[PDB]
This record gives C-alpha cells, sequence and structure tokens, in this order.
C-alpha cells in the first residue's frame, strides 16, 4: 500500500523507465541526443486543441478482472501485430471514479474487484482522479466522440523535435529527424518501451501540485519525450536507412506531420485503423493534463 | 378506504326498449349461478329440441 | 369462448404456487417501468467470486 509524499510514485526507483542501448542500459536523456535534424520547408502550425468531454462511459458488469494497464500499453507502443481494439473491456476504470468503491488498482497493472491477500496497490485517492480523466478513453470509438486524426500530431512534432526557440511562437519547420543506430532499431526500442509501467507516471500528472508539479514536469518532460518517439515512427511516410562509410543512420521522413499509414511495415512498429482513433483519443486527453 | 362494490346498466341507462327493466324479472335475474359465454351458449341449444 | 377457464380455474393455480415451501425470490413484474433483480454474491475477502 505504497504513498506518495508529493514526490510521486516516479520520485522512486521501484520502477524507472529506461531504454535500453549500447551494449549497456541507459537512460531516456542520454538517448535523445543522438536525435538530430534539418528541414525540408512545409510549416506545421500549432493549433488549439477541444476540451474533452465530460461523460463517463459505464463498465458494464464484468467478473473476474481484466488487466486495464495491458491494453493502454498493447495498444499505443504495441510492437506485434494488433488486431482490431475499438471493442474491449477497456473502461472498468470508470468504477474507481465514484468516491467510496471497494475496487482497487494493484501495482503490476491490474484492478481488482476486492483487495485481495498480498498484493500492493496504489493509493485509493489519488488514483480516483486519475479515472476522472482517463476513464474516459472508454468512449475512443464511440461515433460524435472519437477525436481528430490528424490535428494533434502538429502537437506531438513540436514536443520531440522542437527546439524551444521555435515553441515560444508556435510555429516551426516541418523536419527530418535522423539518429545513428544498430541492428533492429525502431523495432527493438518498442518491445523495450512497453514494458514500463505506464500508470506509474500517469497517476502523477492529475495529482501533484503546483510545487510539485514545476518540478515534476522538469524531470519527467524526458520520459515524455520518449514514449512519443516511439508512437511518432508508426505514423512516418518513410524510414530508409542512409549509409556513411562504416556508418547507419535511421532518417525518419516527417516527424510531426501526420500520413494514415506506417512506412515500417517490417522495419519498425505499425498501427491500424482502430487504432488511429485510439492514439487520438489518447494524445488529445494527455496533452491538455500536461500542458 | 372506500366499501368498493359493482354497478348496473340495468339502474342507469334503463330505456323502456332494449334495455328490459322489469323489477319483477330483476327478482327473476339475481337467482341464476353465474353464467359464463359457455352456459348461456348450451341454453340457447337445449331449447331448440 | 377461453377467458371464463382462464381466469377461474387456472386464476386460483398461481394463487396457490405464489407460495411454496422452495420459491423464495421476486420475480414480480408490475411495473416494465422500472425493476432489477438486485442479485447477491458469495464472495470472500481471500480472492474468491
Amino acid at each position: 500500500m505504497l504513498q506518495q509524499p508529493t514526490g510521486g510514485y516516479t520520485t522512486l526507483e521501484q520502477f524507472a523507465f529506461t531504454i535500453r542501448n549500447d551494449g549497456t542500459n541507459a537512460t531516456p536523456t542520454q538517448f535523445l541526443q543522438l536525435l538530430s535534424y534539418e528541414a525540408t520547408e512545409n510549416e506545421l502550425v500549432k493549433k488549439t486543441i477541444p476540451t474533452p468531454e465530460t461523460h463517463l462511459p459505464s463498465a458494464r458488469n464484468v467478473p473476474g478482472n481484466v488487466y486495464i494497464e495491458d491494453a493502454i500499453t498493447q495498444a499505443l507502443f504495441g510492437i506485434s501485430a494488433q488486431n482490431v481494439n475499438a471493442h474491449g473491456y477497456f473502461s472498468r476504470l470508470s468504477a474507481l471514479a465514484l468516491p467510496n468503491t471497494s475496487a482497487r488498482l494493484g501495482l503490476d497493472g491490474v484492478i481488482y474487484n476486492s483487495e485481495t491477500i498480498n498484493i500492493p496497490f496504489y493509493d485509493p485517492a489519488a488514483v480516483a482522479n486519475f479515472a476522472a480523466t482517463y476513464a474516459k478513453l472508454g468512449n475512443a470509438s464511440t461515433p460524435r466522440y472519437r477525436a481528430d486524426m490528424i490535428d494533434i500530431y502538429a502537437h506531438v512534432g513540436l514536443e520531440l523535435a522542437g527546439t524551444d526557440a521555435e515553441r515560444a511562437a508556435g510555429v516551426m519547420p516541418v523536419k527530418r529527424a535522423k539518429f545513428d543506430s544498430w541492428e533492429g532499431s525502431l523495432i527493438s526500442l518498442s518491445r523495450d518501451v512497453v514494458n514500463w509501467k505506464i500508470l506509474a507516471f500517469l497517476i502523477d500528472l492529475c495529482s501533484l501540485e503546483g510545487e510539485a508539479l514545476r518540478a515534476f514536469k522538469t524531470r519527467n518532460r524526458d520520459v515524455f519525450r520518449m514514449m512519443l518517439f516511439i508512437m511518432s515512427t508508426a505514423v512516418a511516410a518513410n524510414v530508409v536507412n542512409r549509409k556513411v562509410t562504416k556508418r547507419v543512420d535511421r532518417v525518419l521522413e516527417y516527424i510531426g506531420v501526420n500520413s494514415m499509414r506506417t512506412a515500417g511495415r517490417t522495419a519498425t512498429i505499425t498501427y491500424d485503423l482502430s487504432r488511429h482513433e485510439f492514439a487520438a483519443k489518447f494524445l488529445q486527453l494527455t496533452f491538455t493534463r500536461w500542458n | 378506504r372506500y366499501h368498493e362494490s359493482v354497478l348496473e346498466i340495468a339502474d342507469i341507462f334503463d330505456q323502456a326498449d332494449f334495455i328490459q327493466t322489469s323489477d319483477a324479472v330483476r327478482q327473476l335475474r339475481a337467482l341464476m349461478p353465474t353464467l359464463s359465454t359457455s352456459q348461456i351458449r348450451h341454453a340457447i341449444e337445449r331449447i331448440a329440441q | 369462448n377461453i377467458a371464463v377457464a382462464h381466469t377461474d380455474h387456472l386464476s386460483v393455480v398461481y394463487a396457490t404456487m405464489s407460495n411454496f415451501m422452495l420459491n423464495f425470490t421476486n420475480n414480480f413484474s408490475g411495473n416494465h417501468a422500472t425493476f432489477k433483480p438486485d442479485q447477491y454474491v458469495i464472495t470472500s475477502p481471500e480472492g474468491s467470486y
């Protein structure tokens, strides 16, 4: 029954987000330094983000317990081909949104009906606010509710590849980002970033207050710029790798502009139609909370 | 409460024709053992032969 | 031609059968606008459902 000192569960060594590359294991901060980019002249301008709709879906009665956490990641950064998922037990979340409920949310990423014996879980009070915002992710494919899978991506590219000199004006030149690679590359970061404990992050966003939110956003603006990069190569138009003499570069076509089908096919992670609606519903919901 | 019972079409709605209103036969009618649609059918059947 | 033998001999059948030894739950439906089963569950604090 862990608690947060307002440092948050992210101020802990229990679960930390680390990519493995370079023959040893490294933190996200060290990785991003390799991403160097130029310009190709198609101005990607920051639009406004429309507020979400308050209505929460109903968690249709369900016996047993689903791994609510699993699906959140298994859709966003899921590597292995994921079939249609617009359907599913994806809104049991809202059953935590009400005041007095007994249903608890454990560590590891499960949603128990009744707290059982020997299972460590997040604090029942700070998991409430996380739900009154993310249980709203249940209606991701209901017509007349789904977000728009175009404009948010403009917001995304201004984040992982936008030098501050640009974001302070709200406009930037479309970039083509290439870092140096190894073998599997793009697919390897996916099989890696999947098992990260995303819930250990999102809970902090909706609780931690201005004192420990300005400090929280400063140490974690990088764990965000990591699960935002992989989520981006699932959109880019090309992945062709340039060649030096012995070196290899993974030029990525157009980060921040959204096409409709993956450049990866075989080389990188791939999305599906049912997932395009999903990524837009996540990316929209999370940005208001972050920004 | 209110003591609930049954009314009559025999009282309200009297017409010299179409509603047979003779109390001598009202006395006659208040004797039979509650007819159905089958009891009255066999009545207009025994009277035939 | 049915209603008489349907709301008398068959009516007293349910009237008695409503209160048998074994029957225990309420399956009442005199208001289709609002009625729910109000089910119970056998649960232990040590992981059982």
